[PDB]
């Protein structure tokens, strides 16, 4: 390690391990590979990582004598995909973290993991996935002792209007403070990823409440000219997330899928069935009332 | 005995509080305890916070406990230790109470077997959640509140008495995290169910009447502000001149005068910072107020941009903001077209009904009345034959 | 089954309910059948009185549920069941007023052992006309139905009327079902309501 042969490290010991296994004890064996994926960061192979990570089953950390081994798994497992920059699965890793039992009970340690998950969840692709995780956050009484956090997720998951130089200004000297997902020279690259996922959260808000908004007013919403305005709407849709049609003469861009007639009529059965009802119900409260009067 | 401790109680007492103190060595000794109930009441209200009080209940308390009403002696005992400013006094003292009625019961509820005491823990438990509060401990006041709140439900009825305490605990929790809704609405079920006795003081009420309209303003859903004028507390607290402006703001969201509230909070906003730091919330409330009223009063559901403009004194950018705010919030539900400058409104949230509102509603069931009569005048002439 | 039971009618605030009897005769329904208990008590009608309240109580300490208060019109006056339902609960009234004991509304509906529906079959020879069979039955429950909602309808702006120039209570609980009557409301010329006519063309 101290040599600069570092990297010949990573080779020798990562081949040794696929030769060699015996009967040591389930704590060494899991100490080794990790000991190895730690020598594939530095070596520059994740991938290569990712297929050791799968040899030790997860099924094996269950049990409280490898519980410290648990930690350090997840948090190499949150770098590896962070690299290749899938904050899904750095998300839903710390998550792993949070739920051992080390880190939930002592008051210090959850902390720093609890601000992590928040930080990435927003920064995941909008998946059926994110929607069932964010809400979860809420449920905890853990996060209303964080201030900073608790107002964070506070806004995505409820639906309102808001731009990017708003949150931009904002989380700027606060969290900039804090590393992962900010700073530095490639993790400004994680930061930049909040600016189209803020774009994201408003074209789901627009979605919903116009149907028919102008491409031209669009534009003006969301800080963006036209061109990527389209872009923006053309990967959210492929996704499977909104559902529109774009006039290319600027005229509508209209966000719904068509309803067919049997859908809109049957809507229009349910309101005659609950009018009968509200009839009715008013008909025997008035009858209570000529007694009491 | 006890007869000594009343007199030097007595002597130190002003001459004020003198004829009330006579009564209570007269009816221990004729043995005349309802009269009794009547006699500390009466002294009580008018020597809440002097602390000959204290003292005195402490002779009394150690005597009877079954001699004289449970629901009587515990009420005394926390309208006490509201009005004591030492909160360790007042959490040693809870305490020790309690337990003795715990023990008590066992014994006493058989012999006597008619009476029950515990209804008594609870009236207490209410109050060891207050100081709490005090002390200004919400873990500990919070796991307090959650079982006061299923130990209520599992009764089949309640005393007023009983939810009453239950309120108050829940209303000084609330207001400490500053949240306004949740204030609100729980200060109404106290309200109401409130006893007609007096053991609540003007000031209580006017703090309660000025708190509950801080609340209303600068809340962000709360159109029942009719009802605090419809109810007594808001209505006769008119008079001090706080409550003049105060009281014509919410007169002013109703008919929805921009001008009037607008003109009146520049004033007033300086003086008190709590309207000072919700300001955002407190200009865009009264332009919430005309957008869904609008609607409401319309038979149709449908609205121009241009309309809007004019009503809130917005520009066209500003009206399509507001919409889409006000569906944030949950009061209106719809469609935006921008495209036809409409918004399709497709329900709106219910709300208070007034007498202008009832007759609103009242003329247009007369057209519709009168399409059943003649639609149903078509169906006889066709068809009179079979109706086998 | 039938308690004794006495009203009096000068004064309607006596009465005489013999509590003895309930439990005797409870035990007795057990060698019928033990999987009834008390769960309320029938009223003979012919409407909801406030002297009920009273009688209540007593039916508290006989039950595991909030007692049921079922008039049975005898009469047999309505234009559906001739039963209405209510069932006794306690609450705050949001009106500014104390804690009310008071009757609210249960919907009445009919469900049956099979057994006894061969029976009331059996016994009826009706064709029925407020039931629906062929296409002239249909045609006469169809006026039927819109001359029972003129009826009810009728009765909703006699109501507001009594609020304003009588002065019946304002009451928020019931005229806020009335405004939902509306934002529910069908609208014409809307594209649901061409949908309308379109359907009209197909069938």
């Amino acid at each position: 390690k101290e040599e600069g042969k570092i990297d010949e490290a990573a080779d020798i010991l990562c081949e040794l391990q696929v030769e060699t296994y015996g009967s040591m004890e389930m704590s060494e064996k899991i100490q080794f590979i990790l000991e190895q994926m730690e020598l594939s960061i530095l070596k520059g192979d994740y991938s290569q990582a990712t297929v050791l990570s799968r040899k030790i089953l997860k099924k094996t950390f269950k049990n409280p004598k490898y519980e410290s081994l648990k930690l350090e798994y997840y948090n190499l497992l949150v770098k590896i995909s962070l690299h290749k920059r899938e904050y899904l699965e750095v998300a839903q890793y710390l998550q792993e973290i949070y739920q051992t039992d080390a880190i939930k009970s002592d008051e210090a340690k959850w902390k720093p993991v609890l601000s992590h998950i928040v930080y990435f969840l927003v920064l995941s692709p909008y998946g059926n996935l994110q929607n069932d995780l964010i809400h979860k956050i809420q449920n905890d009484n853990n996060l209303k002792k964080l201030e900073s956090q608790e107002s964070l997720v506070k806004l995505f998951t409820t639906n309102e209007l808001m731009r990017w130089p708003i949150v931009q200004k904002t989380y700027e000297p606060v969290l900039n403070e804090d590393d992962l997902a900010f700073g530095g020279e490639a993790n400004k690259h994680h930061w930049e990823d909040l600016q189209k996922r803020v774009i994201e959260h408003n074209l789901r808000v627009i979605s919903e409440y116009y149907s028919r908004i102008t491409l031209l007013r669009l534009n003006e919403l969301l800080d963006l000219t036209e061109s990527q305005t389209e872009t923006y709407i053309s990967d959210l849709v492929n996704q499977g997330i909104i559902y529109a049609k774009v006039n290319r003469p600027a005229k509508i861009v209209n966000f719904e899928k068509p309803k067919n007639s049997s859908q809109l009529l049957n809507e229009w059965s349910h309101n005659v069935d609950e009018l009968l009802e509200h009839i009715e119900t008013i008909g025997h409260l008035i009858t209570k009332e000529e007694i009491m009067h | 005995e006890i007869d000594t401790i009343l007199s030097t109680l007595r002597m130190e007492a002003d001459p004020s509080l003198h004829p009330l103190f006579e009564q209570f060595e007269k009816f221990y000794e004729e043995k005349l305890w309802f009269q009794l109930s009547e006699s500390l009441t009466k002294f009580f209200d008018d020597a809440k916070s002097t602390p000959l009080r204290l003292r005195l209940y402490d002779n009394f308390v150690s005597k009877f406990y079954d001699k004289i009403n449970q629901l009587s002696v515990v009420k005394y005992l926390l309208a006490s230790l509201k009005d004591s400013k030492d909160f360790d006094e007042s959490l040693k003292y809870l305490d020790d109470l309690k337990a003795q009625f715990q023990e008590l019961d066992s014994k006493k509820q058989r012999n006597n077997g008619s009476k029950d005491h515990g209804d008594g823990i609870l009236l207490i438990d209410s109050e060891i959640a207050r100081t709490y509060l005090l002390k200004n401990d919400l873990v500990k006041a919070r796991d307090l509140l959650d079982d006061l709140e299923k130990t209520l439900d599992k009764k089949d009825s309640i005393p007023l008495r009983i939810t009453n305490s239950f309120y108050s605990t829940n209303s000084q929790y609330f207001k400490f995290k500053n949240d306004f809704n949740s204030f609100y609405y729980t200060s109404l079920l106290y309200l109401s169910t409130l006893e007609p006795s007096t053991s609540i003081t003007l000031a209580e009420r006017q703090q309660l009447a000025y708190d509950l309209s801080i609340s209303a303003l600068l809340g962000d859903k709360i159109y029942n502000f009719g009802e605090l004028l419809h109810h007594p507390i808001m209505e006769t607290i008119v008079n001090d001149s706080n409550y003049d402006w105060l009281f014509q703001l919410l007169n002013a969201l109703t008919v929805g005068d921009f001008d009037k509230f607008d003109s009146l909070i520049k004033v007033q906003i300086s003086k008190i910072p709590i309207l000072a730091q919700h300001e955002s919330f407190l200009r865009q409330k009264i332009c919430l107020m005309t957008l869904i009223e609008t609607v409401f009063v319309k038979n149709i559901r449908m609205l121009s941009f241009e309309d809007i403009s004019k009503a809130t004194h917005l520009p066209k950018d500003n009206v399509e903001h507001l919409v889409m705010r006000a569906i944030s919030l949950g009061l209106l539900k719809g469609s935006i077209d921008q495209v036809n400058e409409l918004v399709t409104i497709s329900w709106v949230q219910p709300r208070i009904i007034s007498g202008d509102q009832i007759t609103k509603m009242k003329d247009r069931l007369v057209e519709w009345n009168d399409q059943v009569e003649k639609l149903g005048k078509k169906m006889e002439a066709r068809g009179q034959s079979i109706w086998v | 089954f039938a308690l004794p039971f006495e009203e009096d009618e000068k004064n309607s605030d006596v009465w005489f309910l013999d509590h003895n009897y309930i439990e005797n005769m409870n035990e007795m329904c057990k060698k019928i059948n033990a999987k009834e208990k008390l769960i309320g008590w029938y009223h003979s009608g012919p409407k909801l009185r406030a002297s009920d309240l009273k009688i209540n109580e007593l039916f508290k300490k006989y039950t595991q549920n909030n007692p049921l208060l079922l008039i049975v019109d005898v009469k047999q006056q309505g234009v559906g069941l001739p039963t209405d339902a209510y069932v006794a609960i306690e609450q705050v009234k949001d009106d500014g007023t104390s804690t009310e004991k008071t009757f609210l509304h249960l919907p009445c509906t009919i469900e049956a052992e099979e057994a006894e529906e061969i029976g009331v079959e059996h016994l009826l020879r009706d064709v029925r006309d407020q039931a629906a069979g062929g296409l002239s039955i249909r045609l006469t429950n169809q006026l039927k139905s819109l001359k029972g909602l003129q009826s009810k309808l009728k009765d909703v702006v006699e109501y507001l009327d009594k609020v304003i120039n009588k002065e019946l209570p304002i009451n928020h609980t019931i005229l806020g079902k009335l405004q939902d009557v509306f934002n529910l409301l069908p609208n014409l010329g809307t594209p649901d309501d061409d949908e309308i006519d379109v359907e009209n063309h197909d069938r």
